[PDB]
RNA sequence: ACGUACGACCAUACCCAGUGGAAAGCACGGCAUCCCGUCCGCUCUGCCCUAGUUAAGCCACUGAGGGCCCGGUUAGUAGUUGGGUCGGUGACGACCAGCGAAUCCCGGGUGUUGUACGU
RNA sequence: GUCCUAAGGGGGGCUCAUGGAGAACAGAAAUCUCCAGUAGAACAAAAGGGUAAAAGUCCCCUUGAUUUUGAUUUUCAGUGU
């Protein structure tokens, strides 16, 4: 049974612009990802209501954050026509950014975990182009 | 318009409900969707009339926020 | 009242439409036994939030003169008083005094049985929280006399004592203690005062099965001397005032649900 | 175990005071055994508490809020004496009787506000009180003085205390009238 | 003239015993327990936070007429069962002790035959209500960065509904009316201690060794404190009732009764006191 | 039990007082004198009552004082004893175990004279204690110092004589 | 039984002094980077629990002088209401009742206790 | 005849009158220190038990000088928002 949330648990500042996306980690509620218009994503520890990581590198608003289904990756899609992948346990970008979209990347969708093949995951990015 | 709060020229003009420039009126703000800090719905606020309605044929006001 | 704090105190002491909860002053005479003091302590512990305590010896015999009682009530804004006393004729006496407009409305003597008296500390149970009003049970045939008598006045006084603060709502977790007064119509009848904690068990239905466990104090009373109210003062005290939130009903005028 | 008690006469209730009245007699055993006396009294208390709990859980509105599960209680119906008499209207003052006779209406709260617009300074100022308009000019750098008034002025006094003198006279007159009204009302 | 005479001693009125001991503010206690916005006859809980030289004491207290009742209790020396062995009075230990008390309260209630009237009268549209308590700091100063608010933060993160504001946490700036969550996270995980260890090891090595002698002896580096406290929080949330056995001597209660009665001094009897009085009278006569 | 290390006498504090009795420039210059004598901002004291004989007024700032603790207090008291040639009177020691003295000029402490400031004297008062004075000064569980832990006049005279090699006459 | 934290009665617990205190705990203590606050890190606040010490706090016991608290006695007595009921025209003198003291004196005592965690 | 970011409210820290013993001028009476101090000070009232980690006294914040709504109470309304 899930009980109704009735009160504020935490209010954590740190984003300098409006928050545009948010998503919990699939493992537990201890980790939250947000993506904002200050060109950053942020990982939050929700047990103590504290910042955990700041993910920088985008030059446009981070329109979308999306955890991988196994929880080992975080994908961000931004207004700078790019998609980036991050390690949520260290706050570091995995390899380089994804290039090839002409306009704003609006949405992300991970391939389901049971369909992964060739020793890799696949990620769909839907853009304005 | 909910009421007329203060016509600056005369309390008699306030009592008569005269809509001139600078008049404070009470407006129904249900359309604006204003929620207070305790979660209650504000549906009455104050606005100041910013035009000359007898010359313009309409009432223009600005919310006092 | 030049001071704002003194003005606030005067406004608190002023007569009101909805009255403040009554305050009880606990005081003793020049001679007062240890059993009587223990009984007074148990009653004060039941009524801590709306009581004041005197600690000196007062040369007052209430059924002879109550001028000092009226002065104390006016000074402390206390409308209920518990007076402890002891004598050869009356070995352990609690005089319940109820006042109206800082004058004596009525008085009743309770004679305490020393042998059957048990304090709250003589029962090894979890006690009542501070400020929690209990539920009440009055049992027996002594409380339905057609003419007002000592047992009727005792029931009224004990209701005014254990009344607490009125409220339109109560939490279901605040129904854990009950005060039971038992007295039968008849050589003198015995007014017995007991306090119980309430436990609920599953019974297979919606309503729970209540169980009781003794809380204390254990008290046996014999009713003694009585001071009855003046009829005009009684009418003044029993008048009821209407709040502004009670609408005076007009003919053919009502309010719909909107 | 049952949750309903059966007695020859039903209980009465006052749920505003959480009070249950048991009309049935308490057949206390005529024994010297404190123990049998005590479970007899505890049984009577058990029935009283059970019927009170049943009445409270069945006849009152139950609402589950963030504070908890609450029972809507009726107002108390057991007649209890007051501690002070019901408040009465004060005796009419001289002004109040005069205003009722002459049809003088009370002023509105906007009308009696301690605020006015001074056009010479173009500012909002208090009519009375601290830095009020009734003490205007008492702190001004320069005050014009009439020669006849300064000739008729007593020695030692200044023109800077005239408004305080007038205010003290007005306050004294108002206080005297208030004391007269208080004495008459106390006589009544 | 003598101020302390018989009239002074007769007229003297003593304070309360705990006021004389300087332990209880009865002015604050009266408003803490006998004052309520609603008159719903509901029980009230207070989180009592107290500090000694070497320990932090947190209790969950209700007030009855014969004395207070401890619903649950957590001590900072019980963090040794979770892996914290040094700094048992600091801010991070305060946070961990508050978290431990919160998890113990929730596990005792089962929020992690006899039944209550809430269950008996529960409505269909009724959700679970959080456990509610109010902070009780006693005589400590409620300045910004005090450890009482660290205990409160730990309990509120553990799940107790405690009404509070955030202007007394470390990192709060009065001018901007904002809270620095970086400084708050640092104080939660003990990073102020870590930066003190680094600064002392850089500047005053002898003072560093003297102050943190147990840290170096147990090989607790300053860069491992955050991981140690995070692991402690995870283990507290996993097992809030882990048993801890100290290195103190262990005997039974009756053995400790015998041990204390071996050193207790008995009250003198009436016959012995009369014999001593007679001996004193004989010595005065001689 | 007198050889316990917790009974060792030490200087609790040293208060330097200047009572000029007049408000304004004289009080300001005395406050500056106390300031660079000690190393901290001084305290200005107001008169309790109005005395027409002394020419003082109620709530009028007439005196100035500094409380100094630690080795700074020890060295300032050393300078004062150097001025007074390490000699004190038996009446200078109080029954509670404190002492004090006074000087008429402040140049001989080691302060270079400045013509715009002028001449000022002062009162030194040294208050002594043992470890455990926190018992009477802390907020929670404030208590009284025991009688065996209290300091006597003979004890502080002996401590002064042993410590500074001074003379008490 | 001892210790600590919250307490309940609020001197049988207060005022003054002396002696002792296993264990653990309290405490005195040590250090001012960070949070915080002072004329002064005295207090308050933060960091160590290592090292010294039971000297003081605290606890127990003892001792005077006070004070305070129980019980008896005073005593159902003073005092006060009743022609109350007998005389006295009446006031009043007894008697009958109802209420109802205190001083003096004697004896005893100088803290009991709840919950939780420990020694 | 003068002076004041008014009074009030909330929070926090502190303890007063007085006496004893001490400190250059300073001497009954100027300021500082310690000890003892049931309030014997202050502030309100007219206690026969007002208030001491405060109701006293100093800091911080508000000072916005009489808010909004009401089908309800009482009175009024030829100008009945």
């Amino acid at each position: 049974k899930v009980h109704a949330v009735s009160r504020l648990a935490h209010r954590i500042p740190g984003h300098g612009q409006p928050i545009l996306s948010c998503q919990f980690s699939p493992v537990s509620s201890s980790r939250l990802a947000t993506g904002s218009g200050d060109n950053t994503a942020r990982i939050w520890d929700t047990d103590s209501g504290t910042p955990k990581f700041t993910l920088k590198g985008h030059t446009g608003w981070v329109l979308g954050v999306s955890w991988s289904p196994d929880g080992k990756y975080l994908a961000t899609c931004s207004m700078d026509t790019t998609v980036r992948v991050w390690d949520p346990e260290s706050g570091k970008q995995v390899n380089q950014e994804f290039r090839g979209h002409a306009k704003w990347v609006l949405a992300l969708a991970w391939q389901p975990y049971h369909l992964w093949r060739d020793g890799t995951a696949r990620l769909a990015s839907a853009s304005k182009d | 318009i909910l009421s007329v709060k203060k016509n600056p020229s005369n309390p008699l003009y306030t009592q008569l409900g005269v809509l001139t420039k600078g008049t404070i009126i009470e407006v129904n703000v249900s359309d604006l969707g204003i929620v207070t800090a305790s979660g209650k719905i504000a549906w009455g606020r104050y606005a100041q009339i910013t035009n000359n309605p007898e010359n313009d044929g309409c009432v223009n006001a600005v919310l006092l926020v | 009242p030049r001071n704002a704090r003194s003005k606030r105190a005067l406004e608190k002491r002023a007569p009101k439409i909805v009255e403040n909860p009554k305050t009880c002053l606990f005081l003793r005479g020049t001679t007062c036994s240890q059993i009587t003091q223990d009984a007074m302590n148990d009653l004060y512990a039941m009524r801590q939030v709306h009581a004041k305590r005197f600690h000196k010896k007062n040369a007052i015999h209430p059924f002879e003169d109550a001028t000092s009682l009226c002065f104390f009530s006016e000074k402390n804004d206390c409308s209920l008083m518990v007076f402890g006393s002891s004598n050869k004729k009356r070995p352990h006496t609690l005089t319940f005094v109820r006042m109206f407009d800082y004058k004596v409305l009525d008085m009743l003597e309770f004679y305490l049985d020393p042998d059957t008296y048990r304090s709250i500390s003589q029962f090894k149970t979890s006690k009542i929280p501070i400020g929690m009003r209990p539920m009440m049970v009055f049992a027996g045939t002594a409380f339905e006399s057609p003419v007002p008598n000592a047992f009727t006045m005792a029931k009224s006084m004990l209701i005014d004592f254990f009344r607490g603060e009125p409220s339109d709502k109560i939490d279901v977790e605040g129904l854990r203690f009950v005060v039971v007064v038992t007295a039968d119509e008849p050589q003198k009848p015995i007014l017995r005062l007991r306090v119980y904690g309430i436990r609920t068990k599953r019974s297979g239905t919606r309503l729970p099965r209540v169980e009781v466990e003794e809380h204390g104090p254990r008290m046996d009373f014999r009713l003694g001397r009585m001071r009855e109210p003046d009829p005009a003062m009684l009418k003044e005290a029993m008048k009821k005032a209407k709040t502004p939130q009670e609408e005076r009903t007009k003919k053919n005028i009502s309010m719909d649900l909107l | 175990l049952p949750v309903t008690v059966e007695k020859p006469t039903p209980y009465t209730f006052d749920l505003g005071l959480l009070l249950a009245n048991d009309p049935n007699p308490v057949n206390v055993p005529k024994t010297t055994d404190t123990q049998v006396l005590e479970q007899h009294l505890a049984s009577v208390a058990r029935d009283g508490a059970q019927v009170l709990i049943n009445q409270l859980l069945t006849t009152t509105t139950i609402t589950a809020t963030k504070d908890g599960v609450l029972l809507t209680l009726p107002p108390p119906t057991t007649p209890l004496p007051r501690e002070k008499p019901v408040p009465q209207p004060k005796p009419e003052t001289k002004w109040q009787a005069f205003a009722r006779r002459r049809g003088i209406k009370p002023k509105t709260r906007e009308q009696r506000r301690n605020l006015q617009y001074n056009p010479t300074t173009g500012q909002w100022e208090r009519k009375w009180g601290y830095k009020g308009a009734n003490k205007r000019g008492e702190t001004d750098p320069i005050i014009e003085v009439s020669a006849a008034k300064e000739a008729m002025r007593p020695e030692g006094t200044s023109v800077r205390g005239d408004k305080r003198r007038e205010i003290r006279a007005r306050v004294k007159k108002n206080q005297k009238q208030m004391l007269r009204n208080q004495r008459i009302a106390a006589e009544k | 003239k003598l101020v302390k005479n018989s009239a002074y001693y007769s007229r003297f009125q003593t304070k309360f015993k705990r006021r004389r001991q300087g332990k209880t503010d009865y002015y604050a206690r009266k408003r803490l327990i006998t004052q309520a916005k609603n008159k719903y006859n509901a029980p009230k809980y207070r989180l009592v936070v107290r500090f000694t030289n070497r320990d932090i004491i947190t209790q969950m207290v209700t007030s009855e007429i014969n004395g207070d009742k401890i619903f649950a209790a957590a001590y900072s020396h019980e963090l040794r069962a979770y892996g914290i062995n040094h700094g048992l009075t600091n801010w991070a230990a305060a946070y961990a002790t508050g978290l431990l008390l919160a998890r113990r309260v929730l596990a005792k209630l089962g929020l992690d035959g006899e039944y209550t009237l809430t269950e008996a009268a529960e409505t269909e549209d009724g959700e679970r209500r959080p456990f509610k308590a109010i902070l009780d700091v006693g005589l400590a100063r409620t300045s910004t960065g005090a450890r009482v608010f660290g205990v409160m933060k730990g309990a509120s993160d553990g799940g107790i509904f405690i009404p509070h504001s955030e202007n007394r946490f470390p990192g709060y700036d009065i001018e901007t009316e904002e809270l620095d969550t970086e400084v708050l996270k640092k104080y939660i995980y003990g990073g102020h201690v870590a930066e003190y260890m680094e600064t002392l090891a850089d500047d005053d090595e002898e003072r560093y060794k003297s102050q943190f002698v147990k840290y170096i002896e147990d090989d607790v580096e300053a860069d491992s404190l955050e991981e140690l406290y995070a692991e402690a929080h995870k283990q507290i949330r996993a097992d809030p009732f882990r048993k801890y056995v100290s290195d103190a001597p262990k005997k039974s209660k009756e053995e400790w009764k015998a041990e204390s009665l071996k050193y207790k001094k008995a009250k003198l009897s009436r016959e012995e006191r009369k014999a001593r009085v007679e001996a004193k009278i004989k010595q005065l006569l001689a | 039990k007198a050889q316990n290390p917790m009974r060792e006498l030490r200087i609790q504090k040293l208060v330097l007082n200047i009572s000029v009795g007049e408000s304004g420039d004289r009080l300001t210059r005395a406050a500056k004198v106390l300031e660079q004598l000690s190393g901290q901002t001084p305290v200005y004291s107001k008169a309790r009552y109005t005395v027409r004989q002394f020419g003082i007024r109620r709530n009028e700032k007439i005196a100035v004082h500094v409380t100094v603790r630690g080795p700074k207090a020890e060295e300032i008291l050393e300078r004062g004893l150097k001025v007074k040639e390490y000699e004190l009177r038996r009446r200078n020691f109080s029954e509670t175990g404190n002492f004090g003295f006074g000087i008429s000029e402040h140049i001989d402490l080691g302060i270079k004279y400045d013509p715009s400031i002028g001449i000022y004297g002062m009162d030194f008062y040294c208050c002594m204690t043992r470890p455990g004075e926190r018992v009477a000064k802390r907020r929670r569980c404030k208590s009284r110092i025991g009688a065996s832990h209290r300091i006597t006049r003979e004890e502080t005279i002996r401590w002064f004589k042993q410590r500074f090699d001074g003379i008490v006459r």
